[PDB]
C-alpha cells in the first residue's frame, strides 16, 4: 500500500530507513540503498570479549 | 587472542569498572575501587571507530537498479542479466562475510595486546618494589597510598624512593 | 597493598563470529546489515510514485478506458505496477518494442 | 613469524615428538623423552580447522553455467557475455590467491605465538628455580623428578617448595 | 603498532642512522655513533618487497576493453553493459582501497615487532651486566669497548666474562 511516509530507499516489499552498508531485504531497489547480500548477519565487534571474573 | 591477556593472565573482566575498557583496580589502607585508564581506552576507541567507519564509508551507495523485462525470444539476454546479478551477489556476499570475520579476529587481538601492554607498563614502573601474582596483579612490598597509586597509573612512579622499604619487607 | 590490571565486562549477549571461533560474546558490537522495512510504498525525497493500480504500462500509455484515473498524473518518482495487471491492450495485438518502451518510460 | 619462536628461540622442531604440535621434552634421573601439550595442540587445531572450513564453507557452489551461442550479427552481445565471464574470473582468481597468501602468513604467526606462550607459561612457573638457556630450555637448579615434570607441564608447580634447594645450588 | 616499540619504548627514530632501518647506537670511551643491523634490515626489506610485489604481480593486465555503441532501441542492452562496468568498478575500487589499508596496518606492526625483537635479543645477551633505561637503551655495568659492542650486536657476548666487574659496579 501507499501511505503518508517518506524514505530515501524503496524496495518492492516496503521502504527502508537505514544507514548501514548492507541489506538482506531485497535485490531490486530504487533510491539510495544499502547493498544487497545473502548474509543472515554481519555483526562486527567493537568492544571486548565479554568474559567476567 | 595471540597476546594471552583476555581470560589468560587476567582471569576475566570487571563488571565493577564502568568508565572505560582498560583500567586498574586497587586496594590500600585508604580505600579500594576501580578506575579506567582513559588514555588507553580512548586510543583503543579511536582505532576501532576508524576501522568500523572505514568498512562502511568505503562502500558505495547502491544506486537504483531494477530487473529488466525480456520477451519470450530474449531468454539468452534474460539469462545474461541474471548471471550478472548472481555473480555480483556472490562476490559481495563472500567478501562481506569474510571481511567481517577477519576483522573481528583482529579486533580481539588488538584489545588483547592493549591490556597486556598496560600490564607491562606497570611491571616496568614497579621493578623490584612489587611481585607478580596471578590475575594480572602486582603485590607491593611497601606501603602504597592513594598518591602512590596515582603515580603508578600515570607512569611517574619514583622507584628508588621505595627501595629501602621493599628490601626490608622482601626478607 | 595491590594494583591490578584488567578490562571491562558487562551483561551483553551480543555475539560475533571470527575465523578461529564460531560464537564469541562481546561487550559492544555494531550491526552492519539491515533486515527491516516498513511494508509500505513511500515518497522519495517528497515525490510520490505513479500508482498504476490494475493497469499495465501499455494500458496506461495507450489510454485503456479503465485507466482514466492515470490521465492527470503528470509527474512521479517511480512507477508501481501490480504483479498481474489486468488492463493492458484491451483490443488484442502485439505491442512492438514494449519492453524497450518500459525501460525508457521508467526514466521519465 | 612476528613472535620469534619458530627457528628463533627454538632452534627447530622435534621429529621425535609425534602426539601433537606443541609440547615438551625432558630429561631427569628417571628418564627422558617427548610429550605433547594436548591442551595447546587441540586448541590450535580447532582454530585452524575453523579457519580452513570458513574459507571453503562460505563459498557457494558453482551452479550450472555454460556459454551461449550467438549468431554472426550478435558480436556485441557475444563480447558482453565474454566480458562478464572474464571479469568474474579475474575477480575470483585475484581474491582466491591473495586470500590464501594472507591467511597462510597469519597461520604461521598463530603457531609462532602459541609455542612462545607455552614457553612463557613455564618461565612464570619456574621463576628462580631454573635458568633460561638457548633452544627454549629451562635448566633446573633442583632435582626435578617425573612427578615435578608433570607438575610443571600442568601449571601446578609448587615454586617455594624447591626454593631452598635452588638457592644452595645457585651459589 | 601492537608490539609497542615505535614511539613507545623507543622515543622516536634516528635521523643520524643512514645505512638501514633497524640498528644500534653506542657510546663508550673509544667513540660513539650509529650503525645498522644489516641482517634485521635486509630480512625486513625482503619481506616487504615480496608483499608489495605480490599485490602488484597478482593483478592481471587490463586488456583492451572499450564501450559499445547501441542504437536507440537497445537501451536495455546499453544499461546492462553499463551495469556490468559499474559493478566491476565498484568491486575493484572497494577491494583496492581496503586491501591497501589492511596491508599498511600490518606493515607497521611488522616493523614494530622487528625492532622490539632486536631489543629483546640484546636484553637476553646482557642479562645482569646492564640495566634497562628508557628509550630502548641498556646501560652497562662494566667497561664495554668497541670489541664488546661488536660482540653484543653480533649475539656473541660472553656474559660471565664481565660478571665480576658488574657485580662490583652494581653495589
Ligand atoms: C544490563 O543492566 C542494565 C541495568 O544496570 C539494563 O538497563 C540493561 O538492559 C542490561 N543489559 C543486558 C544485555 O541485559
Ligand atoms: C552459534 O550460535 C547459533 C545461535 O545464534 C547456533 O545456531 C549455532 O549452532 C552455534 N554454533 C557453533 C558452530 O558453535
Ligand atoms: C482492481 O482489482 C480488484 C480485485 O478484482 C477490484 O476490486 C478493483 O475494483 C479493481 N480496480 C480499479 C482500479 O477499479
Amino acid at each position: 500500500p501507499m501511505d503518508e511516509c517518506d524514505a530515501k530507499c524503496q524496495t518492492p516489499q516496503g521502504a527502508i530507513n537505514s544507514s548501514l552498508p548492507f541489506q538482506n531485504v531485497h535485490p531490486v531497489t530504487i533510491g539510495e540503498c544499502p547493498k544487497y547480500v545473502r548474509s543472515a548477519k554481519l555483526r562486527m565487534v567493537t568492544g571486548l570479549r565479554n568474559i567476567p571474573s | 587472542g595471540l597476546f594471552g591477556a583476555i581470560a589468560g593472565f587476567i582471569e576475566g573482566g570487571w563488571t565493577g569498572m564502568v568508565d572505560g575498557w582498560y583500567g586498574y583496580h586497587h586496594q590500600n589502607e585508604q580505600g579500594s575501587g576501580y578506575a579506567a585508564d582513559q588514555k588507553s581506552t580512548q586510543n583503543a576507541i579511536n582505532g576501532i571507530t576508524n576501522k568500523v567507519n572505514s568498512v562502511i564509508e568505503k562502500m558505495n551507495t547502491q544506486f537504483t537498479a531494477v530487473g529488466k523485462e525480456f520477451n519470450k525470444l530474449e531468454r539468452r539476454m534474460e539469462n545474461l542479466n541474471k548471471k550478472v546479478d548472481d555473480g555480483f551477489l556472490d562476490i559481495w556476499t563472500y567478501n562481506a562475510e569474510l571481511l567481517v570475520l577477519l576483522e573481528n579476529e583482529r579486533t580481539l587481538d588488538f584489545h588483547d595486546s592493549n591490556v597486556k601492554n598496560l600490564y607491562e607498563k606497570v611491571k616496568s614502573q614497579l621493578k623490584n618494589n612489587a611481585k607478580e601474582i596471578g590475575n594480572g596483579c602486582f603485590e607491593f612490598y611497601h606501603k602504597c597510598n592513594n598518591e602512590c597509586m596515582e603515580s603508578v597509573k600515570n607512569g611517574t612512579y619514583d622507584y628508588p624512593k621505595y627501595s629501602e622499604e621493599s628490601k626490608l619487607n622482601r626478607e | 597493598d595491590t594494583i591490578c590490571i584488567g578490562y571491562h565486562a558487562n551483561n551483553s549477549t551480543d555475539t560475533v563470529d571470527t575465523v578461529l571461533e564460531k560464537n564469541v560474546t562481546v561487550t559492544h558490537s555494531v550491526n552492519l546489515l539491515e533486515d527491516s522495512h516498513n511494508g509500505k510504498l513511500c515518497l522519495l525525497k517528497g515525490i510520490a510514485p505513479l500508482q498504476l493500480g490494475n493497469c499495465s504500462v501499455a494500458g496506461w500509455i495507450l489510454g485503456n478506458p479503465e485507466c482514466e484515473l492515470l490521465i492527470s498524473k503528470e509527474s512521479w518518482s517511480y512507477i508501481v505496477e501490480t504483479p498481474n495487471p489486468e488492463n493492458g491492450t484491451c483490443y488484442p495485438g502485439y505491442f512492438a518494442d514494449y519492453e524497450e518502451l518500459r525501460e525508457q518510460l521508467s526514466s521519465v
